[PDB]
């Protein structure tokens, strides 16, 4: 069966690049479309984007070109890179397949000067 | 982008009673409206897809209805395990968007 | 990219321009233009001079007349183009708001340039040697190898610009249509590729016939001639002149002769590998998308600016791609080329394309590969298992002429 | 016409003349002609021509050069299509070869005088001591275009001082689907904008 899990820093500084990894086990990353979704402290959910089989990407315009979603078939993982983060990017990040049947556990990332 | 408005924002109910949650789109989205359940410290769980299609592994008491701009998620005889947040999400047009959520609590 | 060509050809509104009146014809059979706006616009070599918007009231199978405001007209040289677009102001169930459903463009006028450049302040120096000819002027220097007859290198300052000499190109990494059903096992002798292959196009060797430098009053003039041959057959002959002037501009003038009895070449132009790698490409010609000669009606003439990445078409089975026709000016880094040509530019040599079965196996090369074509044969497509390129799109004239102006900013 | 430029330069083994004119009417530049003449030790001049035609002007009937020769010879010999008058949309019956005919035969006595006698796909033409070489269409008689154009009947034409020669890099088709509306098919109209051609004039 399929399993997804997010990994990466839980604390980052303003202006830096937030980078998360989603490890997929149980099936190949070439067998689905992959997404990133985040939940803001106020219970607001935002669909950040997804990468489909051809490699084409779809990013939420709200991210003003700060986002990049890539894949690595050899490691069976896909990634999220969010540049120039601010306190507004503090949220719980989740990876899930496009169908929405498989989700990671989610990981909290806090953006603070401290 | 498509804006999804959910109502009521919060709903209190006593286990055993039934409830229906509303989600309305700013413009027609056909049947591309899905329902998610989310509990504290947990990832969202897909309950219904494409307005009314059932999902394997989800309790039968959950059903969805609607098309166009008005959708509803119904829970026939609420159980304690049902308390939490419910979000609708549309996939008709990019960017996909989520409703603000409806909190279901015990009364 | 084909998708656009379709979209445009299949559009439901049709236009005709008569004077300054546009005639619109609706191909809808049942509905009335009721979510349609017409945007119009005039521009001189990419520069906008005027815009309008007009709501369409045409019934199915009907006509609508549109008279345009008095159109500006400048003294400035260049081409004046009218471009119209139909827009869907409101969203439907299958379209977003502001969806464009049709378009068409026309050339309105041309003010030819009768202006001679400002007599060079400076004058280029030619330094001879037995290996080459060097031209210097300013920080700029150009070197032509006297053994090969090609411009082997060029510097801006201390920086070299080429990784590969600028040379004549008559082939192309075969499209699916050029190949057809030809296999290594079972060769289809009729497939374009086979013909080309068999005739030596892909492996012809150049031959310096001549290479001279001359000093002009205000410029240097290089003159060359090569013959491409295979098995003692001269396939083509290329005759050029490079003329560098006080402005530090080189003007290339090329003249090819193609043997009547050789399969017509896929193309005729030059290529070279640039040393630089820039983020954008800007050109004034057809676009924005990949366009070939028998496939360019959906493209518009204008000034386009895109990321390099967008100048490559990831066809799963790699082949020649990304061409843009009717280009008048192209800009990459500090370079600017001017004329009338078709071109393409990526990080993959034709050879790499030609030798990779899948796109996922391609690797970006050292710099930027540039192919500038005076001419390119059509792509065909009536079918993919027999020659489908119509005669009008085959390079069958024998004599071909073209000119360029390379320079910097 | 308008001289835009005219220069002479000395090459290692030849002289090089370079010119540019603009043809205009009411401040509109219709065409632009750019040439180079290059005379070499062989005593051969090579003319290279490059025209620019305004997109918005009716396409020209033709594009080439003409001049009036002083000589008058009895024959004309050429290597190209013939032997008969042939135009672009009317040359399938003609054959490529070496033809030799009397000058008189290079004129077509259409009762209502007009451009005539053209021969296409010529590679070499010989008249007197002259020889021109390249790829062109040409015509040659004792009547200027103007005289033709201004005479209602052929019987009123008079032979001019020498020989008028028209050498075309390009010529528009003649049409004929009908004679009361434009009948020249698009393929035969000089609509490219940019036109290039070269010649070699010389003697024997």
């Amino acid at each position: 069966d399929v399993q997804l899990q997010e990994s990466g820093p839980s604390l980052v500084k303003p202006s830096q690049t937030l980078s998360l990894t989603c490890s997929v086990t149980g099936d190949s990353i070439t067998s689905d479309y992959w997404s990133w979704i985040r939940k803001f402290p106020g219970n607001r959910l935002e669909y950040m984007g997804y990468v489909s089989y051809s490699g084409s990407t779809y990013y939420n315009p709200s991210l003003k070109s700060r986002i990049s979603i890539t894949r690595d078939t050899s490691k069976n993982q896909y990634y999220l890179d969010l540049n120039s983060v601010t306190t507004e990017d503090t949220a719980t990040y989740y990876c899930a397949n496009w169908d929405g049947d498989y989700w990671g556990q989610g990981t909290l990332v806090t953006v603070s000067a401290a | 982008d498509i804006v999804l408005t959910q109502s009521p924002a919060t709903l209190s109910v006593t286990p055993g009673n039934s409830v229906s949650l509303s989600c309305r789109a700013s413009q027609s989205i056909g049947n591309d409206l899905h329902w998610y359940q989310q509990k504290s410290h947990e990832s969202p769980r897909l309950l219904i897809k494409y307005a009314s299609q059932s999902i394997s592994g989800i309790p039968s008491r959950f059903s969805g209805s609607g098309s166009g701009t008005d959708f509803t998620l119904s829970i026939n005889s609420v159980e304690t395990e049902d308390f939490g947040m419910y979000f609708c999400q549309q996939s008709n047009s990019w960017p996909y968007t989520f409703g603000g959520g409806t909190k279901l609590e015990i009364k | 990219p084909a998708l656009t060509e379709a979209k445009h050809q299949q559009q439901f509104f049709q236009f005709r321009l008569s004077g300054q009146t546009i005639e619109v014809t609706s191909e809808y059979l049942f509905r009335h233009s009721d979510n349609e706006l017409l945007h119009w616009m005039v521009a001189l070599d990419g520069k906008p001079l005027a815009s309008g918007e007009v709501p369409l009231d045409v019934a199915p199978q009907g006509k609508q007349l549109i008279e345009l405001p008095e159109l500006p007209q400048p003294e400035s040289a260049g081409q004046l183009w009218l471009t119209v677009r139909v827009v869907q102001p409101n969203a439907t169930a299958w379209s977003e708001a502001g969806h464009i459903s049709a378009w068409q463009q026309w050339r309105l006028a041309e003010n030819l340039s009768v202006t001679l450049p400002a007599a060079s302040h400076a004058i280029p120096h030619l330094t001879t040697s037995e290996m080459d000819f060097c031209i210097e002027l300013g920080n700029k220097r150009w070197q032509f190898n006297r053994q090969s007859g090609f411009l082997s290198q060029m510097w801006i300052g201390d920086k070299k610009q080429l990784l590969t000499p600028l040379r004549d190109q008559f082939t192309r990494a075969p499209l699916d249509n050029d190949i057809g059903v030809s296999e290594a096992t079972r060769i289809d002798p009729n497939a374009w590729v086979e013909r080309w292959k068999a005739a030596g196009h892909y492996q012809a060797e150049a031959a310096l016939l001549q290479c001279t430098a001359d000093t002009l009053a205000d410029a240097v003039l290089i003159t060359t001639a090569h013959a491409w041959q295979h098995q003692g057959k001269t396939l083509f002959i290329s005759r050029k002149t490079y003329r560098i002037d006080g402005s530090g501009q080189m003007a290339i003038t090329v003249d090819v002769e193609v043997a009547s009895d050789t399969p017509h070449p896929a193309r005729i132009g030059l290529n070279c590998q640039l040393a630089q790698v820039a983020e954008r490409v800007n050109w004034l010609g057809l676009g924005p998308q990949e366009n070939y000669p028998d496939r360019l009606t959906a493209a518009c003439f204008d000034r386009w600016d895109l990321p390099l990445s967008d100048m490559y078409t990831p066809y799963v089975f790699p082949s020649e791609n990304g061409l843009r026709c009717g280009t008048r000016e192209l800009n990459y880094g500090p370079h600017q080329w001017r004329g009338d040509f078709q071109f393409n530019i990526s990080r993959y040599s034709q050879q790499q394309l030609m030798e990779t079965s899948h796109r996922h196996l391609l690797h970006a090369e050292e710099g930027t590969w540039l192919n500038i074509d005076g001419f390119h044969m059509g792509i065909g497509g009536d079918d993919s298992w027999s020659p489908s390129v119509s005669a009008e799109f085959q390079l069958s004239a024998g004599r071909y002429h073209y000119q360029l102006v390379w320079c910097q900013k």
